RNA sequence: CUAGAGUACGGUAGAGGGUGGUGGAAUUUCCUGUGUAGCGGUGAAAUGCGUAGAUAUAGGAAGGAACACCAGUGGCGAAGGCGACCACCUGGACUGAUACUGACACUGAGGUGCGAAAGCGUGGGGAGCAAACAGGAUUAGAUACCCUGGUAGUCCACGCCGUAAACGAUGUCGACUAGCCGUUGGGAUCCUUGAGAUCUUAGUGGCGCAGCUAACGCGAUAAGUCGACCGCCUGGGGAGU
């Protein structure tokens, strides 16, 4: 209960990350799991290449869900080019908005 | 990574800047493996250097 | 796997590979049908492939290689004994009717699969073809035209692992480490087939190779010269000439691949 | 063939120091080590024979032009800056010096150690 | 005191959980090659000197600070 | 073991106390834990640094059955026959 | 009866274990482009690798293990031991208030487990390192120290092995005995800005009085003062044979 996943999709595929998100919390919605917060960083370059790119989009998201959709989401990401990284997390607490892209800018 | 102005002044700040990074003592030593018994010798004798250096101090601090 | 007591002259090395999830007979009858024992034996009546001879009355299983049902859910009923495989088969059971038995993979005790085209790219034994699955994964069966059938990797414990993929062809490392490129719309199963515990094992007596169908073999060293290239001579010679084939082939080390055809397909030799 | 813009590259062990210039891609122009000034023995791990080495590759270089260097050194052995102060001796205009080093995170074990 | 004042850091306000996001606290502590610095030079306590360790390793994963100069 | 299970087993073998020191309760919250354990070196055979804790669990829960056998036998019978042990 | 011991409720810190996935520096192998005479190595040399285009340099592919910096007399674990990040289960220790069990405790001959490293059995894996082994040099001689290669092994799954300077050369548990200076993490009082101050626990370090010691030297983490239990020693070789 209580993850963070964090996942970056390829640069060629911004575009089409907008209808991925809901593709993905509508199974989490299905399994019964709320979703707190829903941030796109944007746009921003690496700091190394990753199978040789140097652009991505950050794509933050911060779910409530059971066992399933966890292991749902953890087997989406691996069979699929789009993403290239990701990073599931767990806190014990809940989850507040607009964390620091304010800031950013 | 150093830029440039004359070039003496550029060679200090790289010789400066690469000691002060590192990278050059830890070339030599990756020229034998050390066993983690000379390893933790390392850490002992440089704690009791460091531990002992702070009461020697405190004499010259009277 | 089970050892057994040194009981007899003959137990005393026997190494069973046992196995509880089979079903105790009465296979499927209509997927059942005769063979005959060549013992070796070509249309002219001699014998091409010595050391065979003898063994057990055995029917032939129509199993399925080419998985052609697209789509279609399949659920397992039981995984079955193969007389004439080291692997097991697997019955399955689609939507509607049409019982086929296909090579088992790990999976096991009713399990349910859709061999299918870009359906279900996680379970095991998933049939579909290689262009549409992540590389470095492991498939088991993989036919090199379309439409042959499975092909590659179908023994026991064998597999194989997706290493690279650029325009039709799909790179792959096989079990013997040879690299070979194969058609991009070729299907093959994820998995590893069954029963990797076959390797683990010992005959432990000289009948138990008898009913394997397998007749015992004689070394050169014990013939005569007019019998075998080795020949005979006086006491245990030591094999003067360089080791070979009955027919004049070197036997320890010599290529004996002419194929000269499908050498653009191989990336890499076996070494 | 004119080529402008080169990148330097300094090898420098404990026995031997290799100065190698080349472009942005990466193609050897002119190579020159410090056995080859005819050093051969305790002279050769000098940092003079780096000097040597890098004045005589510096001299080669100019068929192409190369009047401007970017310099990357390599290696803790002697001769790491003194092959540097040879360079612009020749009459190049260096830009930049970097230091590029294999640094194991954790890396293969290293040999045993001398007695 | 200027390392005095880096425990300040940290201890002295509420911000006890840190974050692998706020990549301007964290280019603070990393050295201009990219590795980390250590606690003696910030004078930073060693729960949060661990509690940022994990948090620029994170942030390394996600390449959201480099390794080395080397790329 | 979660919260609601150890709460769960506290209102069931509670003395008629409303509190949670009795070996009744203790003894349960042992054998519960021991149960719920099970199913996990199943899996793990080689965690030997969680396998010590357990044993120390159970060599407290066999304490504590001897000091209940020490004091009464009918409240000893009617914690084995209940739990099934020995 | 609650002072020992244990249970219930919050909250911390952790290379504490096991099952999977994913990272980037570096080494080696292979392919390709540029380029040309050495490279490598040593007290100094040689063996070796090189114009069959090496070393160096740039682009790509595969694979194995270790996990810079953080990193510390730092932390956890009964010990051995444990350093990349993430998910899964999972043990114990720590600090606070309240409620309860009401001696339920300590030790432990036999026995039952966990055992660094090496080693062995079956199946995989093969980057580096390196017993054995080959060559070169030094050497009266050199099986060695030095250099170039290099197999088992070092890695993974299951099983066996019961040994180490398995060390704090100090068995476990409980209580009293001047102090000073650090540090790990947890709470209290405190003017309130603190780079804050004092006390108190659970660890981990440096000095030090009384006491002990043959002396070195321990000295609230005693080798001081006392209690419970266990193990062990009786001159050196012969012989842990
Ligand atoms: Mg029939
Ligand atoms: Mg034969
Ligand atoms: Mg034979
Ligand atoms: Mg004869
Ligand atoms: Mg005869
Ligand atoms: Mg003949
Ligand atoms: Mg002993
Ligand atoms: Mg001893």
């Amino acid at each position: 209960r209580h993850y963070e996943i964090v996942f970056l999709v390829h640069p060629d595929q911004s575009e089409q990350v907008g209808g991925m998100v809901e593709r993905y919390t509508k199974a989490i919605e299905e399994d019964g799991g709320k979703i707190h917060r829903l941030e796109d960083w944007g746009r921003r370059q690496l700091a190394y290449a990753i199978n040789n790119v140097h652009k991505a989009h950050y794509v933050l998201m911060n779910v409530e869900c059971s066992a399933k959709a966890l292991a749902e989401l953890e087997d989406n990401f691996r069979y699929n080019d789009a993403v290239i990284r990701n990073l599931v997390m767990r806190r014990d607490e809940a989850v507040t908005e607009q964390s620091e892209m304010l800031k950013a800018e | 990574k150093v830029k440039e102005e004359p070039f003496d002044v550029a060679l200090r700040r790289f010789k400066r800047s690469c000691e002060k990074a590192g990278v050059l003592a830890e070339v030599r030593s990756r020229e034998f493996y050390e066993k983690p018994t000379a390893e933790r010798k390392r850490k002992a004798a440089a704690a009791v250097k460091r531990h002992a250096k702070k009461v020697q101090r405190e004499q010259r601090r009277r | 796997i089970v050892k057994c007591k040194p009981t007899s002259a003959g137990r005393r090395f026997v190494v069973k590979v046992v196995n509880q999830e089979l079903h105790k007979g009465a296979p499927y009858a209509p997927l059942l049908e005769k063979k005959s024992k060549s013992g070796g034996r070509n249309n002219n009546g001699r014998i091409t492939t010595r050391h065979i001879g003898g063994g057990h009355k055995q029917h032939y299983r129509l199993v399925d290689f080419r998985r052609n049902k697209d789509g279609i859910p399949a659920i397992v009923e039981r995984v079955e004994y193969d007389p004439n495989r080291t692997a097991h088969i697997a019955l399955l059971k689609y939507a509607d009717g049409e019982r086929r038995y296909i090579i088992a993979p790990k999976g096991v005790a009713a399990g349910d699969q859709l061999i299918s085209g870009i359906g279900a790219p996680i379970k095991a034994g998933n049939s579909m073809p290689l262009r549409n699955i992540p590389v470095g994964s492991t498939v088991h069966g993989i036919e090199l035209k379309p439409g042959k059938g499975a092909q590659i990797a179908r023994s026991a414990g064998a597999s194989a692992q997706l290493v690279a993929r650029e325009g039709a062809y799909v790179t792959l490392r096989l079990r013997s480490g040879e690299m070979r490129k194969v058609l991009a719309e070729c299907r093959a199963t994820l998995g590893e087939v069954s029963n990797s515990e076959h390797s683990l094992r010992s005959l432990g007596k000289a009948g138990a190779t008898r009913w394997r169908g397998v007749r015992p073999t004689v070394r050169g060293v014990a013939m005569n010269p007019v019998d075998h290239p080795h020949g005979g001579g006086e006491g245990r010679t030591s094999a003067g000439r360089h080791p070979v084939s009955p027919w004049g082939l070197q036997t320890k080390g010599k290529k004996t691949r002419s194929n000269k055809r499908t050498d653009n397909m191989i990336v890499r030799r076996r070494k | 063939k004119t080529v402008v813009d080169g990148i330097a590259h300094i090898h420098a062990s404990f026995n031997n120091t290799i100065v190698t210039i080349t472009d942005r891609q990466g193609n050897a122009l002119s190579w020159a080590t410090s056995g080859g000034s005819g050093f051969r023995g305790s002279r050769k791990s000098t940092p003079f024979a780096a000097q040597v080495a890098a004045e005589r590759a510096g001299q080669a270089a100019l068929e192409y032009g190369l009047k401007n260097l970017d310099v990357n050194v390599k290696g803790p052995g002697p001769g790491r800056e003194s092959a540097v102060r040879a360079l612009n001796a020749c009459g190049y205009k260096i830009a930049s010096i970097t230091d590029v080093t294999p640094i194991p995170h954790n890396g293969c074990r290293p040999p045993k150690k001398r007695r | 005191f200027f390392r005095r004042r880096k425990f300040c850091r940290f201890t002295a306000e509420g911000v006890k959980e840190i974050d692998y996001k706020d990549l301007n606290t964290l280019k603070a502590y990393v050295s201009e090659t990219g590795k980390i610095v250590p606690s003696r030079i910030t004078g930073t306590k060693a729960k949060y000197q661990r509690q940022l360790a994990t948090a620029i390793k994170r942030a390394r994963y996600l390449a959201l600070l480099p390794y080395t100069d080397s790329h | 073991l979660s919260v609601e299970e150890k709460a769960q087993i506290v209102n069931e073998y509670k003395q008629a106390e409303g509190d949670t020191g009795s070996p009744e309760v203790q003894v349960a919250l042992l054998s519960a834990n021991i149960n719920k354990l099970q199913d996990h070196f199943k899996a793990n055979g080689k965690d030997h640094h969680s396998r010590r804790g357990l044993i120390r669990m159970v060599n407290q829960r066999r304490k504590l059955l001897d000091y209940l056998k020490g004091k009464d036998v009918s409240r000893y019978t009617a914690l084995i026959g209940r739990l099934g042990l020995r």
